[PDB]
C-alpha cells in the first residue's frame, strides 16, 4: 500500500512535541533575520537579506516585507514561496471582512486567521507545515500601534519589539537591553538596524541587504501611512543612524 | 417586476477637452414612494470613476465588490488601475453571471494616469461594453439622457463647460423621470484634480 | 486504483532541510547551462541545444519558450518537467489574466503564477517537485523589462543578470565582469553568446544554440493590420543565421 | 538495494515487476486446464481435483461462459478467476449493447487484457492470480487466447496452464505438427480429454473429474456448450485406453 | 520471509501465498466445529455452541437467510452476521423482483465474489468466518462450504471448526449411508449429530449446547435449540 | 444587424454595419461587430452582444493556446468546431449568431453558426435583422471567382442593403479581408455614409447657469 | 425536408433536398443534408439542423475510435450508435435519421431511425416532412434490386414530388452512391428535375 | 529513506530509479526497430520473434494503428504496449472530433509524453517500460517520426532505432546520412524504402531475415498500414537480387 512512504507530518513526538513544527523552526533559524519595534507614534519593520549578488536587482526586489492591508504588513522569516501563499490568502480574508462590515479589519482577527490556517497543517491532512514565521505591523482604531508574531505552530503573540529568524536570542537580548516604552518612530528606525547590524553573520551591513518599513500616523493628514523605503531610502538612513 | 425600475436613478458621462465628467441624481425610492435623497450611484477607486443604476441592493453589492476586486489588484500589480483595465474587469465580473445577471447598468470615467486620455465605457447588465467616445446614459430615464446629450454636446468642451453640459442633460432628464432626482451630484475630471458639485433641483 | 498518497513527499529533516526540493536543486545542477541577460531596451535568455543524437532534429526541441507574446522563458534540468510547467504557464496567464482584465499579465504576476505551481509540488499531497529552475524575461508597460528566476521551492528573485545549470558559477562570474546598466540590447546579446561559448563543450553555432529576446514590438510579426494600439509581440526567437552573423563579431 | 519485491507497481533494477511475478507462482501451483482450436471452434478442458468423497460429482463446475459465444477456463486463485470473468462479462454487455453485435473474440481479449495490466499499475491493488484460457467463434474464425497476470496475451493454436502445462504444452505441440490441416471439433474434445488425463501425473496422488466445454460453428452452431452425457464419456473413455 | 509479506492482503509472497487470507483462515480452526450433511429429500445443520464462563450463553451458530436457505459459522461471530444479511438481501432481491427463490449455488457464488474483493485490495481485511449453507430448492437439497479465500464447494456433507477432522472422516465413510436417508429427518439429523460427536473431547453435548437447524421437501429452515434437541442427545 | 461573408478567389472577406439597439434606441452608433479569433481568424457576430463578443473571445483563447500547444497555425474549422460544440451546449440560450471567416494552413474557408450549435457553408452568408436585405443583394450579385476588390464590394454593399432597408441596421460598414497569403487587413468604418449634419444652433451653455448647492474636492490620492 | 435511403442491386444510393428554412426564410438553399460518418457508412438528416450535427459528429467520433480497435464496423453497429443517441434522449433531440451503408458481405442497408429513437431495417426509406407526399409514389414504384440507373431515377423522381408540393423542401438533389465501387456524390438541378 | 528508490521521488543525487528502471522494461522483449523516412512516406521495421511453436504468429505484433493517419510501434512488454496504444486512440479520436481535424503524429507523442511526465511526478502512477515510436506523412510537416521514452521526453528524428541493438543501427544510419548529406531516403516509392530500412537493419544487425522474422508499417498521405508476411517476402526478394 501507500502508509509504508506516509512520513506522517502529524504526530506527537514522546515527550510530546511536534516534529515537523520543530524542524520548520529549525529551519526558520537560518533565515535572514527580521526585526519589529513597536514606537508610540509608529511601527518599524526591518529585515535582512539573506544571500546576495552584485547581479541580484534590488529596486525590483522584495523577499521579506509584504503589504497586506494599507494599514496592516508583515515581515517575513523561511519559505518566501510559503510566505507568499499565505500572504495572499491573508490579503483575502481582509477584503472578506472589508466588504462583509465594510470596515478594515482589526489587526489580531487577521493574525489568528492567518495562525488558525497554520494550527490546521498541524492537526490534519498530512501535509508538511509552511516553514514560515511572520512578524506582523498593523494599527486599527482598537488597539492602535501592534506587533504580532506566528510560526508554524499556529501560535501568536504581542510584542514592543520583537525578532525572527537567525540570532535572535541575540536580537532580543540587544532589544530587551535598549528598549523603552516611550520611544519614537526615529528612535526605533535607529534601534532596529543597530540591533541587525550587531547580529549580521555578513561582514558590514549595507543598503544593498535590507528592506525596510514603518508604519506611521503622519501629523499632518490623520490617518495612517505605511512606507516601504526604496535601496536609497535605506541608503540614506545608513548614514544618518551612523553606520554609513 | 422590473428589478431595473423599482429603486429608480440616472448616471451620465461625458469626455471633453483633457477631462471626463460623470453625473447621477440622488434618488432612492421604492416605486411611487421615495426613500432616500442621499443615494449617490457614483463610486471611485483610486482616479477610476464608476457609476451605477439600477436595483440598489445590485448597486451596492457591485460597488463593495469592485472596491475589493480593485484593492487585491493594487496590492498584486502595486499600482492603481486604469480605466481601460477596470471596463475589462467590469465587463467579466457580469458576464460571470451571465444566467443571473446583476440588475444595474454601469458607467465607467476616468482619464489613463499614462497616457492622459479621458475614457467613458458603459455596459448593459450581462456585459456588453459600449466605448463612446462622446457621452454614456444609463438609468430609468436614459430615453431622456439619449435626447438631451445628442443636441446639447459638442466635443472638446473645457471642464468649466463641460460641467455646464452635463448638469443639463441631467437636471431636465430627470425632470422628465417620475423615478429620478431628489437631488443630483456631478463629477469634473482632469489628469491632477476632482471637483464635485451637487446641483440644486426639484424635489418632487 | 485511487491516488492514496494523500500526505506530502517532502518534509522537513531535523536539520531543518526540505530533501526533495535540495534534490531537485541537484537535478538543475547537472542541467544544461542557460542564462539570461538585461539590457536598458530589452533582454535575452539563451541556452545550448545538447541534442541528445546527431539522428535527433534539434529544432523540434525548442528550450525557449513563448508564454505570452512578451513573456519567454528557458530553463535547467529536467526537460519533460519544463514542458509541462510551460503549457500551464501559458494557460494561467489565459485562465488568471487575461480572461479577466482583457490584456496579458506583467512579467512578474505571471512568474508568481509560476511560482505558485512549483510551491504546491513541494507541498500537495502525492507528488515530487518539479527538477527545473526557470529563467523569465518579458516586458509590460508599467514594468517596463525584467528578468526573473524561480526554482523548485517556487522562489523567485528579479536579475540584472544570471545563468543556471551546469556551469552557473563560472558563467555568473563573467557576467558580473560585462555588465553595467548602460547596456543595449546587441550588447546583451554579445555577452550572452561570449559567456554560453565557455560552457559549450563542442560545435557552437545557430544550430547548436537557442537565442531569444524581448525587445521592441514586431508588427510584421503580428498576422494582421488595423488596430492601431496592437503593433506585435516583443518576444522573439532569434534564426540560426541572426545567431551565425553575429558570432563572426565575436 | 532491496524490498523491490514488497509492493505491487515497483520495478525492479533488472525492470521486473516482483509482485506479478509471485502471482504467477499461484498460477503454477493450481489445476492444469487447456484449450484446443479447432478448424471451427475451441475447446476448453481442465483438471478438477477431488478432494474427498464428500465433493458431489459434477457440481463444481469451473468453466464460465461469457455472453453465449465464449468459454473461460483458468489456474490460481478461483475466486480472482470468477472476479475475471465478471468483469469480462460487463464487458461483454456493454459491447453488445452500444453497437448491437456480440463482441469479437480479440475485442474481448484485450478487453481482459486491460483490465489485468490495470491491475499491475498501483500498489493498492493485488495483481491477478489466475491465467486465463479463452475464446470463442465469432464474424471471422474461431479464435483461443490465454491471458497472464502481466495483462500478457496472445492467440494460440493450443493453450495450457497450471501444475502440468509442460506435459499438456508437449502434447499440443504434437497435435499442432501431426495436423497442419486443422484438427476437428469432435477429434479436439477426445484429444483434450487425453492431455488432461496425461497432464495429471504431476499430481496424480489425488483423484480428479474431467470437463470440457467447446464452441463450434457446426457442432454448437457458434455457441458455447458443456460436454456432457454421451460425448463426454466417449471422450473419458478414449484417454483411459491411450492412458495405458 | 513471511512477516515481510503479511502485512496487508495486497501482498504475495515469493511463493504466491496470501498470508493475511491464511491467518484469517486460522480464526475459523479456533472455532467451535460444526457439521453439515444432506440426503435427496433434506439439508442438516449441526453445531457445537461454545461458551465463555459457566455463567454465560452458548453463541449461537446457525442463521437462517430465508425459508429455504441457511448457514453455520465457525470463527469470527460479526462476520458471520455481515455475510449471512448480504445473504439475507440477495434472497430478498431474488423474490421481490423476480419472484423466485435464490438457488442455494447462486447464492454460493455471491458469497464467493464479496468474500474475494476483500483479498484483491488494499485498506480492507479478509472475512474471519468459516460458513456451511444448506438449502432446498428447485433442484433439491444442499450444502456448501465457505472459506474467507473465496472458495466456495458443495459436499454430501462436511464440518469446519476445531477438531472438525474428526466428523468429516466420519461422513466421508459414512457417505452411502445417510444420502439415502430420504423422507426421515430425525434420522438424517442423528446422523448429523453422530458426527459432531466425532469431533468432540472436551465435553459431551448437552441441551443448552446443542444446536441443530433442517431444510427439506416440505420444510422450511428452522432451527432447534435446548429442549427441542434433547431428543437428540 | 447586419453581417455578411464573401469568398473571392484568393480569400474571404466579412463585413457588418456598426449599429446597435436595445428595443428601438441606438445604444452605440458605432459599435464593432468583427471579432478576432486569431490573427487571421475572424469573426462577425449578430444577435446578443455580449455573447458574440465573450463566445469570440473565449474560443479565442482556447483556441490560441491550442496553437502554441500544437506549434501550427490555429484553423478555421477548429474555431467552428469549438464555437458549435459550445453554443450546442447551451441549447441556444447564448444567443451568438455568428459568420466565421479565416485562412489557415488549408485554405481559405467561410462558415456560419447559430445559437443552437448548427453550421454552413457557403460563398456568401448573411445574418441579422439586414440579413434580407443583404441577402438579396447578394443573390443578384455575386459570381463565382470574384476578385478581392470585387468581393469587398459586394459585400460592403450587402451591409448598404441592410443599413437603408432594415431599422436593425445603421451608421457605418466595417471590413475585414483575408487574403490566402497575406496578413488579415481589418478596415474599421471602411464606408461612413451617415455622418450628421451640423446642428441648427450651439448649445454650449454661458458658465454659471446651473444652480450649485456645495462643492469639494475629491481625494484621489493614497 | 426530403431525404430517402434506396437499397439495390449493387449497394446503396442516399438522397436529399438542399433547403433549410427558418420560418418562411430559406436560410440555406444549398445545403448538404448527406452527411459521412464512414468510409462506406452515411446518414440522411431531417428534423433539428443543430441536433442531427451533434448527433452525426459523436457518431463519426465513435465510429472512428471503434474502426482504431475493432475495424470497419457494420451498417446495422452504426445505426445503433445512432440508435442509442436518439433513444437515451429523446426529450432533448429532434432527429428522424436515415441511415445507409455498403458492407462486401451484406451490400448494402437502410435504417430508419425516427423521431421516438427506435430502428426500422428497410429495403429502402423516406423522411422528412416532404416525404409524405411521396409515400403513394415511392410504394407503387419501388422495386427490389433495381440498377444503379434506376435507382437514380426512382430517386430523383420521387424526391421532384417531395420538393414539389412541400414549401419545406427544394433547392438541388443530392445523392450518394455507395457500392463496392466506392463513393459517387450526385447533384441534380432545378431545370433537371422540375420537368420530370 | 531507502524508498526513493520505489516511488518517483528525487534521489539525493537527483535522478528518478523507478524511470530508469522503466527503461530497463524496454528491451525485456529483445526487439530491435527502426523508422525512416522517404521522400513522401514513413517506413517503420520491426523484428517479429515467435518462439512458442502454440501461438497464433498473426496476433503477434508491437505496431499498431492508432488513427487512419498515425502508425505506433513499442518497444517494451506487450500489455505496458496495449496500454499506450488504446490511450492514444482514444486520444486520436477525441482530438479529432473537438478540433475538426486529425491529430498531427507530433501533437499526439508530445500528449502521451506528457502523460509519461507525470508518472514521473506522482507517486501513485508507475511509468509505463515502453518506447513509443510514431510515424505518419504529416499534412504540415510530411513524413514524421517522433518518439517518446519513460521519462516524458519526445523528439523529432530523420531517423531512429530502438531496442537492445539500437546503438549498432543507429551509427549505421547516421553514417549513411553523413554520406548522403540528406536527411531522408530519397525514394519516390515506399517499396524502396522499405527495402532500405530492411537492408540496413540486416547490415546492422548482421543478420539475414525470413518473411516471418520481420514485421512492417508504412505511412503515406492519408494512410499507414501493415506489410503482410507476402508484401515481405516480395521485399527481400528483391534486396536479394541485388547482392
Ligand atoms: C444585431 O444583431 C443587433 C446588434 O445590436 C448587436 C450588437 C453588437 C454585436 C452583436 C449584434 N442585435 C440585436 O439584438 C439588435 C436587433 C433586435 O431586434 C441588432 C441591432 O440587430
Ligand atoms: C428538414 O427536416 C428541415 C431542414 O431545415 C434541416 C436542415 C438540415 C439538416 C436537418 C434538416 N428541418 C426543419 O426544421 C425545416 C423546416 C422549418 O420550418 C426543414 C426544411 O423541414
Amino acid at each position: 500500500g501507500s502508509r509504508r512512504y506516509d512520513s506522517r507530518t502529524t504526530i506527537f513526538s514522546p515527550e510530546g512535541r511536534l516534529y515537523q513544527v520543530e524542524y520548520a523552526l529549525e529551519s526558520i533559524s537560518h533565515a535572514g533575520t527580521a526585526i519589529g519595534i513597536m514606537a508610540s507614534d509608529g511601527i518599524v519593520l526591518a529585515a535582512e537579506r539573506k544571500v546576495t549578488s552584485t547581479l541580484l536587482e534590488q529596486d525590483t526586489s522584495t523577499e521579506k516585507l509584504y503589504k497586506l492591508n494599507d494599514k496592516i504588513a508583515v515581515a517575513v522569516a523561511g519559505l518566501t514561496a510559503d510566505a507568499e501563499i499565505l500572504i495572499n490568502t491573508a490579503r483575502i480574508h481582509a477584503q472578506n471582512y472589508l466588504k462583509t462590515y465594510n470596515e478594515d479589519i482589526p489587526v489580531e482577527i487577521l493574525v489568528r486567521r492567518l495562525s488558525d490556517i497554520k494550527q490546521g497543517y498541524t492537526q490534519h491532512g498530512g501535509l508538511r507545515p509552511f516553514g514560515v514565521s511572520f512578524i506582523y505591523a498593523g494599527y486599527d482604531d482598537r488597539y492602535g500601534y501592534q506587533l504580532y508574531t506566528s510560526n508554524p505552530s499556529g501560535n501568536y503573540t504581542g510584542w514592543k519589539a520583537i525578532s525572527v529568524g537567525a540570532n535572535t536570542s541575540a536580537a532580543q537580548t540587544l532589544l530587551q537591553m535598549d528598549y523603552k516604552d516611550d520611544m519614537k518612530v526615529d528612535d526605533a528606525i535607529e534601534l532596529a538596524l543597530k540591533t541587525l547590524s550587531k547580529t549580521t553573520d555578513s561582514s558590514a551591513l549595507t543598503y544593498d541587504r535590507l528592506e525596510f518599513a514603518t508604519i506611521r500616523k503622519g501629523a499632518n493628514d490623520g490617518e495612517v501611512y505605511q512606507k516601504i523605503f526604496k535601496p536609497q531610502e535605506i541608503k540614506d538612513i545608513l548614514v544618518k543612524t551612523g553606520i554609513t | 417586476s422590473d428589478p431595473s425600475s423599482i429603486n429608480g436613478g440616472i448616471v451620465v458621462a461625458m469626455t471633453g477637452k483633457d477631462c471626463v465628467a460623470i453625473a447621477c441624481d440622488l434618488r432612492l425610492g421604492s416605486q411611487s414612494l421615495g426613500v432616500s435623497n442621499k443615494f449617490e450611484k457614483i463610486f471611485h477607486y483610486g482616479h477610476v470613476f464608476l457609476g451605477i443604476t439600477g436595483l440598489a441592493t445590485d448597486v451596492t453589492t457591485l460597488n463593495e465588490m469592485f472596491r475589493y476586486k480593485t484593492n487585491l489588484y493594487k496590492l498584486k500589480e502595486e499600482r492603481a488601475i486604469e480605466p481601460e483595465t477596470f471596463t475589462q474587469l467590469v465587463s467579466s465580473s457580469l458576464y460571470e453571471r451571465r444566467f443571473g445577471p446583476y440588475f444595474v447598468g454601469p458607467v465607467v470615467a476616468g482619464i489613463n494616469s499614462k497616457s492622459g486620455k479621458p475614457f467613458i465605457a458603459g455596459f448593459d447588465l450581462i456585459g456588453c461594453i459600449d466605448e463612446a467616445k462622446d457621452f454614456i446614459v444609463s438609468g430609468t430615464a436614459s430615453d431622456q439622457l439619449f435626447g438631451m446629450c445628442e443636441s446639447l454636446y459638442e466635443p472638446n468642451l473645457e471642464p468649466e463647460d463641460l460641467f455646464e453640459t452635463i448638469s443639463q442633460a441631467l437636471l431636465n432628464a430627470a425632470d422628465r423621470d417620475a423615478l429620478s432626482g431628489w437631488g443630483a451630484v456631478v463629477y469634473i475630471i482632469k489628469k491632477d484634480e476632482v471637483v464635485k458639485r451637487y446641483l440644486k433641483m426639484r424635489q418632487d | 486504483m485511487t491516488d492514496r498518497y494523500s500526505f506530502s513527499l517532502t518534509t522537513f529533516s531535523p536539520s531543518g532541510k526540505l530533501g526533495q526540493i535540495d534534490y531537485a536543486l541537484t537535478a538543475v545542477k547537472q542541467g544544461v547551462t542557460s542564462l539570461g541577460i538585461k539590457a536598458t531596451n530589452g533582454v535575452v535568455i539563451a541556452t545550448e541545444k545538447k541534442s541528445s543524437s546527431p539522428l535527433a532534429m534539434s529544432e523540434t526541441l525548442s528550450k525557449v519558450s513563448l508564454l505570452t507574446p512578451d513573456i519567454g522563458a528557458v530553463y535547467s534540468g529536467m526537460g519533460p518537467d519544463y514542458r509541462v510547467l510551460v503549457d500551464k504557464s501559458r494557460k494561467v496567464a489565459h485562465t488568471s489574466y487575461k480572461r479577466i482584465y482583457g490584456e496579458y499579465p506583467p512579467t512578474k504576476l505571471l512568474v508568481s503564477e509560476v511560482a505558485k505551481i512549483m510551491q504546491e509540488a513541494t507541498q500537495s499531497g502525492g507528488v515530487r517537485p518539479f527538477g527545473v529552475s526557470l529563467l523569465i524575461a518579458g516586458h509590460d508597460e508599467f514594468n517596463g523589462f525584467s528578468l526573473y528566476q524561480v526554482d523548485p521551492s517556487g522562489s523567485y528573485f528579479p536579475w540584472k543578470a544570471t545563468a543556471i545549470g551546469k556551469g552557473s558559477v563560472a558563467a555568473k562570474t563573467f557576467l558580473e565582469k560585462r555588465w553595467n546598466d548602460e547596456l543595449e540590447l546587441e550588447d546583451a546579446i554579445h555577452i550572452a553568446l561570449l559567456t554560453l561559448k565557455e560552457s559549450v563543450e563542442g560545435e557552437f553555432n545557430g544550430d547548436t544554440i537557442e537565442l531569444a529576446i524581448i525587445g521592441d514590438e514586431n508588427p510584421d510579426l503580428l498576422g494582421y493590420t488595423g488596430i492601431p494600439t496592437d503593433k506585435g509581440p516583443r518576444f522573439r526567437k532569434l534564426t540560426s543565421q541572426e545567431i551565425n552573423d553575429r558570432l563572426e563579431a565575436l | 538495494g532491496t524490498g523491490y519485491d514488497l509492493s505491487n507497481s515497483v520495478f525492479s533494477p533488472d525492470g521486473r515487476n516482483f509482485q506479478v511475478e509471485y502471482a504467477v507462482k499461484a498460477v503454477e501451483n493450481g489445476t492444469t486446464s487447456i484449450g484446443i482450436k479447432c478448424n471451427d471452434g475451441v475447446v476448453f478442458a481442465v483438471e478438477k481435483l477431488i478432494t474427498s468423497k464428500l465433493l458431489v460429482p459434477q457440481k463444481n463446475v469451473k468453466i464460465q461462459v461469457v455472453d453465449r459465444h465464449i468459454g473461460c477456463v483458468y489456474s490460481g486463485l478461483i475466486p480472482d478467476g470468477r472476479h475475471l470473468v465478471n468483469r469480462g462479462r460487463e464487458e461483454a454487455a456493454s459491447f453488445k449493447k452500444l453497437y448491437k453485435t456480440p463482441i469479437p473474440i480479440p475485442a474481448f481479449a484485450d478487453r481482459l487484457g486491460q483490465y489485468v495490466q490495470a491491475h499491475t499499475l498501483y500498489n493498492s491493488v493485488r495483481p491477478f492470480g489466475v491465467s486465463t484460457i479463452f475464446g470463442g467463434v465469432d464474424k471471422n474464425g474461431a479464435h483461443l487466447y490465454m491471458l497472464e497476470p502481466s495483462g500478457s496475451y496472445w492467440g494460440y493454436k493450443g493453450a495450457a496452464t497450471g501444475k502440468g502445462r509442460q506435459s499438456a504444452k508437449a502434447e499440443l505441440e504434437k497435435l499442432v505438427d501431426h495436423h497442419p490441416e486443422g484438427l476437428s471439433a469432435r477429434e479436439a474434445v477426445k484429444q483434450a480429454a487425453k492431455i488432461i488425463y496425461l497432464a495429471h501425473e504431476d499430481n496424480k496422488e489425488k483423484d480428479f473429474e474431467l470437463e470440457i466445454s467447446w464452441c463450434s460453428l457446426s457442432e454448437t452452431n457458434g455457441l458455447h456448450k458443456f460436454v456432457k452425457g454421451d460425448l463426454l464419456q466417449e471422450a473419458i473413455d478414449f484417454a483411459q485406453k491411450e492412458i495405458n | 520471509f513471511r512477516n515481510n509479506y503479511d502485512g496487508d492482503t495486497v501482498t504475495f509472497s515469493p511463493t504466491g501465498r496470501l498470508f493475511q487470507v491464511e491467518y484469517a483462515l486460522e480464526a475459523i480452526k479456533q472455532g467451535s466445529v460444526t457439521v453439515g450433511l444432506r440426503s435427496n429429500t433434506h439439508a442438516v445443520l449441526v453445531a457445537l455452541k461454545r461458551n465463555a464462563d459457566e455463567l454465560s450463553s452458548y453463541q449461537k451458530k446457525i442463521i437462517k437467510c430465508d425459508e429455504h436457505m441457511g448457514l453455520s459459522l465457525a470463527g469470527l461471530a460479526p462476520d458471520a452476521r455481515v455475510l449471512s444479511n448480504y445473504l439475507r438481501q440477495q434472497c430478498n432481491y431474488s423474490s421481490l423482483v423476480f419472484n423466485r427463490k435464490l438457488a442455494v449455488e447462486r447464492a454460493g457464488h455471491l458469497l464467493c465474489d464479496k468474500a474475494q474483493k476483500n483479498t484483491q485490495s488494499y485498506g480492507g481485511r479478509p472475512y474471519g468466518v468459516g460458513l456451511l449453507i444448506i438449502g432446498y430448492d428447485k433442484s433439491g437439497a444442499h450444502l456448501l462450504e465457505f472459506q474467507p479465500s473465496g472458495n466456495v464447494t458443495e459436499l454430501y456433507g462436511t464440518a469446519i471448526g476445531a477438531r472438525s477432522q474428526g466428523a468429516k472422516t466420519y461422513l466421508e465413510r459414512t457417505l452411502d449411508t445417510f444420502i439415502k436417508i430420504d423422507g426421515n429427518p430425525d434420522e438424517l439429523i442423528k446422523a448429523g449429530v453422530e458426527a459432531i460427536s466425532q469431533s468432540l473431547r472436551d465435553e459431551s453435548l448437552t441441551v443448552d449446547n446443542l444446536s441443530i437447524a433442517i431444510v427439506g421437501k416440505d420444510t422450511p429452515f428452522t432451527i432447534y435449540d435446548g429442549e427441542a434437541v434433547a431428543k437428540y442427545i | 444587424t447586419t453581417i455578411v461573408g464573401v469568398k473571392f478567389n484568393n480569400g474571404v472577406v466579412i463585413a457588418a454595419d456598426t449599429r446597435s439597439t436595445q428595443g428601438p434606441i441606438v445604444a452605440d452608433k458605432n459599435c464593432a461587430k468583427l471579432h478576432r479569433i486569431s490573427p487571421k481568424i475572424w469573426c462577425a457576430g449578430a444577435g446578443t452582444a455580449a455573447d458574440t463578443e465573450a463566445v469570440t473571445q473565449l474560443i479565442g483563447s482556447n483556441i490560441e493556446l491550442h496553437s502554441l500547444y500544437t506549434s501550427r497555425e490555429p484553423r478555421v474549422v477548429s474555431a467552428l468546431q469549438m464555437l458549435k460544440q459550445h453554443l450546442f451546449k447551451y441549447q441556444g440560450h447564448i444567443g451568438a449568431y455568428l459568420i466565421v471567416a479565416g485562412v489557415d494552413p488549408t485554405g481559405s474557408h467561410l462558415f456560419s453558426i447559430h445559437a443552437h450549435g448548427s453550421t454552413d457553408v457557403g460563398y456568401y452568408l448573411s445574418l441579422g435583422s439586414g440579413s434580407l436585405a443583404a441577402m438579396a443583394v447578394l443573390e443578384s450579385h455575386w459570381k463565382q471567382d470574384l476578385t478581392k476588390e470585387e468581393a469587398i464590394k459586394l459585400a460592403s454593399d450587402a451591409i448598404q442593403a441592410g443599413i437603408w432597408n432594415d431599422l436593425g441596421s445603421g451608421s457605418n460598414v466595417d471590413v475585414c479581408v483575408m487574403e490566402i497569403g497575406k496578413d488579415a487587413e481589418y478596415l474599421r468604418n471602411y464606408l461612413t455614409p451617415n455622418v450628421r449634419e451640423e446642428k441648427q444652433k450651439s448649445y454650449k451653455f454661458p458658465r454659471g447657469t446651473t444652480a450649485v448647492l456645495k462643492e469639494s474636492i475629491v481625494n484621489i490620492c493614497d | 425536408t426530403s431525404i430517402m435511403a434506396v437499397t439495390f442491386k449493387d449497394g446503396v444510393i442516399l438522397g436529399a433536398d438542399s433547403r433549410t428554412t427558418t420560418g418562411a426564410y430559406i436560410a440555406n438553399r444549398v445545403t448538404d443534408k448527406l452527411t459521412r460518418v464512414h468510409d462506406k457508412i452515411w446518414c440522411c438528416r431531417s428534423g433539428s439542423a443543430a441536433d442531427t450535427q451533434a448527433i452525426a459528429d459523436i457518431v463519426q467520433y465513435h465510429l472512428e475510435l471503434y474502426t482504431s480497435q475493432y475495424g470497419t464496423p457494420s451498417t446495422e453497429t452504426a445505426a445503433s450508435v445512432f440508435k442509442e443517441l436518439c433513444y437515451e434522449n429523446k426529450d432533448n433531440l429532434t432527429a428522424g435519421i436515415i441511415v445507409a451503408g455498403y458492407d462486401d458481405k451484406n451490400k448494402g442497408e437502410v435504417y430508419t431511425i425516427p423521431l421516438g429513437g427506435s430502428v426500422h431495417k428497410l429495403p429502402y426509406a423516406i423522411a422528412g416532412s416532404g416525404s409524405t407526399f411521396i409515400y403513394g409514389y415511392c410504394d407503387k414504384n419501388f422495386r427490389e434490386n433495381m440498377s444503379k440507373e434506376e435507382t437514380v431515377d426512382f430517386i430523383k423522381h420521387s424526391l421532384s414530388q417531395a420538393i414539389k408540393w412541400d414549401g419545406s423542401s427544394g433547392g438541388v438533389i443530392r445523392m450518394v452512391v455507395l457500392t463496392a465501387a466506392g463513393v459517387e456524390r450526385l447533384i441534380f438541378y432545378p431545370d433537371e428535375y422540375e420537368q420530370l | 529513506a531507502g524508498y526513493d528508490r520505489h516511488i518517483t521521488i528525487f534521489s539525493p543525487e537527483g535522478r528518478l530509479y523507478q524511470v530508469e528502471y522503466a527503461f530497463k522494461a524496454t528491451n525485456q522483449t529483445n526487439i530491435n526497430s527502426l523508422a525512416v523516412r522517404g521522400k513522401d512516406c514513413t517506413v517503420v521495421i520491426s523484428q517479429k520473434k515467435v518462439p512458442d511453436k502454440l501461438l497464433d504468429p498473426t496476433t503477434v505484433s508491437y505496431i499498431f494503428c492508432i488513427s487512419r493517419t498515425i502508425g505506433m510501434v513499442v518497444n517494451g512488454p506487450i500489455p505496458d504496449a496495449r496500454n499506450a496504444a488504446l490511450r492514444a486512440k482514444a486520444e486520436a479520436a477525441e482530438f479529432r472530433y473537438k478540433y475538426g481535424y486529425d491529430m498531427p503524429c507530433d501533437v499526439l507523442a508530445k500528449r502521451m509524453a506528457n502523460l509519461s511526465q507525470i508518472y514521473t511526478q506522482r507517486a501513485y502512477m508507475r511509468p509505463l517500460g515502453v518506447i513509443l515510436t510514431f510515424v505518419s506523412v504529416d499534412e504540415e510537416l510530411g513524413p514524421s517520426i517522433y518518439k517518446t521514452d519513460p521519462a516524458g521526453y519526445y523528439v523529432g528524428y530523420k531517423a531512429t532505432a530502438t531496442g537492445p541493438k539500437q546503438q549498432e543501427i543507429t551509427t549505421n544510419l547516421e553514417n549513411h546520412f553523413k554520406k548522403s548529406k540528406i536527411d531522408h531516403i530519397n525514394e519516390e516509392s515506399w517499396e524502396k524504402v522499405v527495402e532500405f530500412a530492411i537492408t540496413h537493419m540486416i547490415d546492422a544487425l548482421g543478420t539475414e531475415f525470413s518473411k516471418n522474422d520481420l514485421e512492417v508499417g508504412v505511412a503515406t498521405k492519408d494512410k499507414f498500414f501493415t506489410l503482410s508476411a507476402e508484401n515481405i517476402e516480395e521485399r527481400l526478394v528483391a534486396i536479394a537480387e541485388q547482392d
